[PDB]
């Protein structure tokens, strides 16, 4: 995930 | 990001939806930097819309990953006469391990929705659905085969409304999947  | 740029978007992007990869090839005075600027601004706007402290989409990130971005231009005439950009969706395949409802961890490599944004002023005008449909067709995937990186609630409502998608087993890896994802399940 890049949102974490 | 206002949708408009100090250069001609219609000249840059002749097609309604333009698909770009890590090479950021202009469709065929630095056209590539025009594309890079559009992606940079889109990524900053999306981050702000999702309450993120920094962008997850940018020109440099496109160049260093194996993601694909679909950019929707405005098909109407704008007063300033140089076209405009409505929004984008960014996808990429990722290796994941996902838990099903039968206690199994499954190794998978689905197409993932990684970023998705339509300018605030023109949300709820059907542009998101148009862009999503184009992406499904080109990628040759059905909606229940997707994983999504930390979807917003807005996107979950969108997916339920348009595709009847319902979330399935929750994961520990920040991705969301929908009923039908697993081989023993059935889509909506
Ligand atoms: S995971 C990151 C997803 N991106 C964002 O959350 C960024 C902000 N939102 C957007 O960029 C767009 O609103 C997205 C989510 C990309 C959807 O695109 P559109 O707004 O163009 O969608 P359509 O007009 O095609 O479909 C409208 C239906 O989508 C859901 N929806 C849109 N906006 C909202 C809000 N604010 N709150 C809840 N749901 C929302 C709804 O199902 C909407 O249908 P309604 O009958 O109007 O509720």
């Amino acid at each position: 995930s890049d949102k974490t | 990001f206002t949708m408009e740029f100090p250069f001609d978007v219609d000249a840059l992007f002749p097609e309604r939806i333009t698909v770009l990869d890590q090479h950021l090839r202009p469709p065929a005075v630095d056209l590539q930097q025009q594309i890079m600027t559009i992606i940079d601004e889109l990524g900053k706007a999306s981050a702000k819309a999702q309450n993120l402290s920094a962008p997850i989409t940018s020109a440099s990130r496109m160049q260093s990953n194996r993601h694909v971005v679909y950019i929707l231009k405005d098909s109407s005439a704008r007063p300033a006469g140089k076209g405009a950009i409505i929004g984008f969706i960014k996808v990429g395949y990722k290796k994941l391990f996902v838990l099903d409802d039968r206690e199994a961890h499954n190794e998978v490599e689905p197409l993932c929705i990684l970023d998705f944004y339509i300018h605030e002023s023109v949300q709820r005008h059907g542009h998101g659905r148009e862009l999503f449909q184009y992406m499904l067709q080109k990628e040759r995937v059905e909606p229940h085969q997707l994983a999504i990186d930390r979807p917003s609630q807005k996107l979950l409502k969108f997916l339920n409304k348009h595709y009847n998608l319902e979330t399935t087993v929750p994961q520990v890896n920040n991705f969301v999947i929908f009923e039908g994802f697993f081989a023993h399940q059935h889509p909506p």
